[PDB]
Parts: C-alpha cells; structure tokens; sequence
C-alpha cells in the first residue's frame, strides 16, 4: 500500500524534559498502525504517541507504516527524533561580520570548546498568526510556542514587545 | 517533565515479604512497558521483571521466579513490585523504569525505558 | 503585450520589525520591467525602487505598503498590501492559559493576552518550525537569507543526542549598492 | 540602528552667519529625503528647509527664504544647513532628518522623516564679545 506521513509536533527537535507527539497518518477510516524505532525492538501499536518529556533514550529514527485488510503498507519516511540541550551550547559567528551587502559572501562559524566532530545550523521560520483565543477540539497541530502583542486600534501598525513565550502541549486522548 | 512517586522498601528478615511501587504523574501507565531494576553492592543493574508489550507477558530474572510479582493499576496510576520468601542476595538499590514504547525483547534491558524512580533501598538481615 | 500581472511584495525577514532593526520591501515582478514605485498608502510617500532596505524601523515608517511596475507605457495591478508592524513600542504584555498549558487531545482551552495599559487590540503568533541548511558558507547573499540563524554542536558517537543551541545570531543584508 | 552625527550650533551676532551639518551612517543621502526641523522656546516644532523628492524642488519657510540654504555631499555623508543674516527670532534647537521615502508634499512635515538629530542648540544674542 503507498507511504504514510510520519510527523513529530510541535518539532523533531525536542529538548531535554520537553513534550512532543509523533503522528502518523495513512488515508482516513484506516484503524492498524505500528511505529517502529529503527535499530531496536522498540515500537507503538498507535498513529499518535505523546512523549511527555524527552530523553536521551528516546532519541533516534521512527517509521510507522498500516494494515488494511491482508497487507501493510511501505514505511513511511524515516522521523529523525533529536534531543537538545544534552550539551553546553555552542557559539555561532558571521566572518568578516554579520551585515553583508547584497551580492556578498558571508561565512556562518559554529564552535564548541569541548570533543565534538559534528554540527547543524537552522534558520528560525517565519511566525504564524492566530482579549482571549478559544482552540475548540484541539489537536498535537496546536502544541506549540506562543506569543502576543498589545496595540491601538487608532495606532494599529504600533505593536508591543512580544510577551514571554508560553508552551502549549496537547497530551494523548483521555 | 514526569513523576515517578517511589513508596516502600527497608529492612526486611530472610523469608519476609516488602511491596514496592512507584505513582506516576505528567502520565499513565495504560499503553506503557513497566519494569523493575536493581543494583546491589559491587554488581552491574540487573532486570528483576517487565512487561514489555500489550499481550501483558512478564519476564522475570531466573533469581526472582515465583518469588516476585510485577503488576500494574491504572485507577491508581501505579506500579507494583510484590517481593516474597526475600534471601539476603534480594538487598539492592530497586529502580522502577517505565517507557511510551513497548519492546519485543524477551529480557529487560535498560535501553528499552526512559523514565527511572530514583531508587529504593532494600536490606535483607536476619539480624532483626 | 496582455495585461501587466502584477508584484509581490514582502518584509525580509518580515513584517513585524523590533524597533531600531533591519528590514528590507522587495517588490518582485517579471523579468525586465521599466520602473518599481513603492507606494507608503495614507501619505504622500514612495520610492521609485524594488529593493528599499530600511536600516532601523520607526514608528514613522509603520503602515501600509504596495507597489507596481511600468513596462513600456503600462502600469501593473498593485501588489497585495504589505502591513509592516513597528513592535517592541510599549511594554510587553502577559500571555496565559485556561485552564492551563497542557490540555487532552479533543479538549478545549483558551490563551488569554493581558496588558497593563489601555489598549484594546490583541494578536497571537504561534512559532513556524526552524529550517535546516565549523564552516557554513554562502554565497552571493540575498535578503531572503537576513534572518536568525542557530548552530548545534553533536558527537557522531550519538547523532541524534545534540547540544543546546546556540546564541541567536542576526543575519542582515543590506542593499546592493550595485 | 543608523547616526546623525551633529555638527554646529552655539552663540552668534545678529546678521551673523553659521553652518550645521549632520554626517549619515548606517545609511547614506544618495536616495533619502533631507529636511532641517527647529523649535523655538514656547512655539511648536517647525519644517525650516527640505528636499522630498529626486526633482531637485527645495521648499524653505517664508520666515528663512533667501537667508537659509539647504544641501547635501553625498561623498561625505553629510547634509548643511547654512544659515546667514540670523535674526533672534532664529533661536531654536535646529534637528536634521531624513528619511528613506521620498515624499509629493510641498512642504516638510515630521510625519515624512523617519531619522532625526538629538538636537543643535542656536542662539542669536546681540550680548556676543
Ligand atoms: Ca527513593
């Protein structure tokens, strides 16, 4: 049967301590499903599993793949699962600096002072908008970080700071 | 970030009997493998009982068969170690280990759970 | 010729701009048109230009944006309006939830935004997920990459066991002056 | 963040004469509106002298005409204002600005300048040794 999709909410970079959910998805009405951790014995009889705190030990890849009828499907796409915040951050530089003109070059500098081979650099994404903000029938879709703003309706391009983030976490079906 | 909430353990006569558990809270036991470790003086950690998997098969260390039972109460959101007919090789440091993944190993192996009690001491002696 | 389609116009790296920070309108049409106008709505200000790299945001320059271009005698459609935020302008408020930040799968909970001012008007922004990429190098930079950049340090002993991440560093790219 | 570094200002004769400057950085006057604001004490903030647009079209205020020049050496990253025959009613805090926008006002009003000086103190005293 074709491919389902493996997602990991709110991100597959999970810090140390931190929730997240693995959600497969094969086409509707569809019931049997088995995540599998690769390189282990490990794996999950659910579409959905909350991990309520992130662990060393549960670091790694995912598949997950469904049963209709007498055949299951082709393993979705390997999950890669991270934990973060195992280690002392890193430092991060732009030489020759950090503004560069349109049409130059800049080269992003990642270094740690301790035994480490490897490194990966990521690009904050652009955020997405949603007094009080009902969320009806929520889904692991809603877990996430959250920020609002204060305006003026008489000033309406005039905006606050960002309040501190808070963390929206969207536990397993009662 | 999760609760194991450890109660029990102490000093105990050859051939008496001690219950063990560990509360969880931030979750629930439900659709979890449950296990016990331990650790005696100058040894490695050794798997005591688990349940790996949904069929609810337990696996129990050679030492413990018959003696031990591990157990579960979702209306409690507790799990259990029943010790009986305790021996003086029984006193050890005892870990309950819980995991959201089940395994297909038939032995308990440390890798397999995520979530760890901080310990529990028991002590064996006939000297009570 | 037919009909001039016309522009898309973005804030790079976005609309919401802290005071003080970087910004650049990039008004983007076809290949090979005449002239760009950018066009300030509720004023009497523009730049014939694409790109307008807008070194430190102002309450002043907030508002409402297009633009068009011309090809021979014709003028575009205006691009969808840009609204560009001044933000950090007043003291941040409070985000909260009820009952609170964890909730049951099929359940219901509502974030409350509450300020220490007057004011009337709330947005809420929910973080987009981070976009992967010692030595990053990049070349013939565009202001499609001015933006927050974080690095993570792992061993290859354990390649899904990584640090925490780095300090956030601001990438900004300024105009050509080419 | 962007400078207007200030250049100027003090103690001065009537029908006397003195410069202000502001040296740009962060940015520079090639393709920037330019405008020189003042506020006298007890009056409100006042457009002296601007260039909105790339037509070349200078406004000054009927009170300065003839008498105040604005200008700009986009080599140096500096605009001027020289002003010469300085009457007391000229005693302001003068503030150069610019903005990135061009603007069709025929006239400079603050809402069209985004970048702004701290301020140059002018001071117009027949008590001048
Ligand atoms: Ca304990």
């Amino acid at each position: 049967l074709p491919k389902p999709s493996l997602q990991a909410l709110p991100s597959s970079l999970v810090p140390l301590e931190k929730p997240v959910t693995l959600r497969c998805q094969g086409p509707p009405g569809v019931d049997l499903y088995r995540l599998e951790k690769l390189s282990s014995s490990r794996y999950q009889d659910q579409a959905v599993l909350f991990i309520p705190a992130m662990k060393r030990s549960l670091a790694g890849r995912y598949r997950c793949s469904y049963q209709q009828g007498s055949l299951w499907s082709l393993p979705s796409d390997q999950l890669e699962l991270v934990a973060t915040g195992v280690f002392a951050k890193p430092s991060l530089s732009a030489q020759p600096g950090p503004a560069v003109s349109s049409g130059g070059d800049v080269t992003l500098q990642c270094q740690t002072r301790y035994g480490f081979d490897q490194f990966a650099l990521y690009k904050e994404g652009d955020p997405a908008p949603y007094a009080s903000f009902p969320i009806i029938t929520v889904t692991a879709a809603h877990s996430g970080t959250y920020r609002c703003y204060s305006f003026s309706s008489r000033d309406p391009y005039l905006w606050s700071a960002p309040s501190d983030p808070l963390e929206l976490v969207v536990t397993g079906d009662p | 970030q999760v609760q194991l909430q450890e109660s029990g353990g102490g000093l105990v006569q050859p051939g008496g009997s001690l219950r063990l558990s560990c509360a969880a809270a931030g979750f629930t036991f439900d659709y979890y493998a449950i296990a016990w470790f331990r650790q005696a003086p100058g040894k490695e950690r050794e798997g005591v009982s688990c349940i790996s998997s949904s069929d609810g098969t337990t696996y129990y260390a050679d030492s413990v068969k018959g003696r031990f039972t591990i157990s579960k109460d979702n209306a409690k959101n507790t799990m259990y170690l029943q010790m009986n007919s305790l021996k003086p090789e029984d006193t050890a440091v005892y870990y309950c280990a819980t995991s959201p993944l089940y395994s297909t190993n038939d032995r308990c192996i440390s890798e397999d759970y995520d979530y760890w009690g901080q310990g529990t001491q028991v002590t064996v002696s006939s000297l009570v």
